[PDB]
């Protein structure tokens, strides 16, 4: 429910609806409509296979570092809408994703 | 691994929605379970999960009128949805989970917090 | 060690006198605990037995 807009070619920086607290492991998930969910990143930083190299994440060192997801060389098959899945130490379960952030360029 | 699913379009309200997941090429005993759905306008809301002892919890904001259940004599999800609303009229995607554990601290004190990762996803059914 | 991150609060009493509490905790919950070995508390225990 958030539009952010980016160039072709530059780094899209998605940052989470929710803010860290403690340690954390943020999911993070692509959504074209019609289309089903990919997982891209989780713990953090693992990137599963089929999931291009453009896709990175900022790794869990120390407190203080925000969430964000990297897009480097953005291309028409990026726009969908991008989720960030985020657990903590002391907001217990989070059954909820969030807010989703939707993605034009 | 694969999933599709199937269901049946339109119940009137206060009536069971009932989704049929049949899912081939694995084991059963190695994976959790889970169901998704996507309300249109709105984000993904997680309705429940299931484990392999018929163990499911539930939203407190769906209040608990969910129930996730299982049968593994024909190899299938399932999925069972009682006292309907217009605002339930949403696409319904189902996928697997695995339980990652994030240590932070001494594993003997209970230091850690489960959390569940879904790489495989269904095409997603709307019914109404 | 007292692995939680806590903060330092001064808190306003009377003149001079100033309450220096606990204010937010950052960062994890966790518990303090000290790290006592286990093999040199093996042989130490064990000379202790002689
Ligand atoms: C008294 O003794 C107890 C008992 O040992 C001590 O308790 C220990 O406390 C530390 C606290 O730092 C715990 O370390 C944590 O361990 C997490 C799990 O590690 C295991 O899994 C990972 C991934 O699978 C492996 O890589 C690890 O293996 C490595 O470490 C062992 C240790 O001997 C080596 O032998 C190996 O060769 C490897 O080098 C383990 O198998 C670990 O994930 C965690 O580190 C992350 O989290 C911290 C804090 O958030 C980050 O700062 C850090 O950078 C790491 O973040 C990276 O990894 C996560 C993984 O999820 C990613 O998501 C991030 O994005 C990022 O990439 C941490 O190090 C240790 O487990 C615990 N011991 C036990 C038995 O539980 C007390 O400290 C001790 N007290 C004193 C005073 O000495
Ligand atoms: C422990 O707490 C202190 C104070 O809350 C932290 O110091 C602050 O750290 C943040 C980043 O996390 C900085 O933006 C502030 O400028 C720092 N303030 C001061 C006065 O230093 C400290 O980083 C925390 N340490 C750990 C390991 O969590
Ligand atoms: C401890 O309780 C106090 C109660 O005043 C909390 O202080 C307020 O907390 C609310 C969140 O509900 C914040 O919106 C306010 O800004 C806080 N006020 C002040 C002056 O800090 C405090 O956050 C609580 N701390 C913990 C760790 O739970
Ligand atoms: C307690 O912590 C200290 C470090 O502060 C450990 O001492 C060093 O440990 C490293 C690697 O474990 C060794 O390479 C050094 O030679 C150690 N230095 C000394 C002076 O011993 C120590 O091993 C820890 N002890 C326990 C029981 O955890
Ligand atoms: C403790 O010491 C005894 C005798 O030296 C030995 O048999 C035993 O395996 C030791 N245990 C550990 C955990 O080191």
């Amino acid at each position: 429910v958030r539009p952010l807009s980016v160039a072709l070619g530059e780094t899209a920086r998605i940052s989470c609806g929710r803010q860290a607290l403690g340690s954390r492991a943020v999911q993070w998930y692509q959504h074209r409509p019609g289309q089903a969910p990919i997982l891209l990143i989780y713990n953090n930083q693992d990137r599963p296979s089929g999931i291009p190299e453009r896709f990175s994440g900022t790794p869990d060192i120390n407190f203080g570092t925000r969430a964000t997801l990297t897009i480097s060389g953005v291309e028409a098959g990026d726009e969908a809408d991008y989720y960030c899945h985020m657990w903590d130490s002391r907001s217990g379960f989070s059954w909820s994703f969030g807010g989703a952030t939707r993605l034009t360029v | 691994v694969q999933l599709q699913e199937s269901g049946p379009g339109l119940v009137k309200p206060s009536e069971t929605l009932s989704v049929t997941c049949s899912v081939s090429g694995d084991s059963m005993n190695n994976y959790y379970w889970t169901w998704i759905r996507q309300s249109p306008g709105k984000g993904l809301e997680w309705i429940g999960y299931i484990s392999d002892r018929e163990s499911a919890t539930y939203n407190p904001s769906l209040n608990s009128r969910v129930v996730i259940s299982r049968d593994t004599s024909k190899n299938q999800l399932s999925l069972k949805l009682n006292s309907v609303t217009p605002a339930d009229t949403a696409v319904y995607y189902c996928a697997t989970a695995r339980r990652g554990q994030r240590i932070y601290g001494v594993v003997s004190f209970g230091e850690f917090f489960y959390y569940y990762s879904m790489d495989v996803w269904g095409k997603g059914t709307t019914v109404t | 060690t007292r692995p939680n991150n806590n903060t330092r609060k001064s808190v306003r009493i009377g003149p001079g006198q100033w309450f220096y509490a606990t204010g937010e905790i950052i960062g994890d919950i966790r518990e303090a605990h000290c790290n006592i070995s286990r093999e040199t508390w093996n042989s130490t225990l064990i000379q202790v037995k002689e």
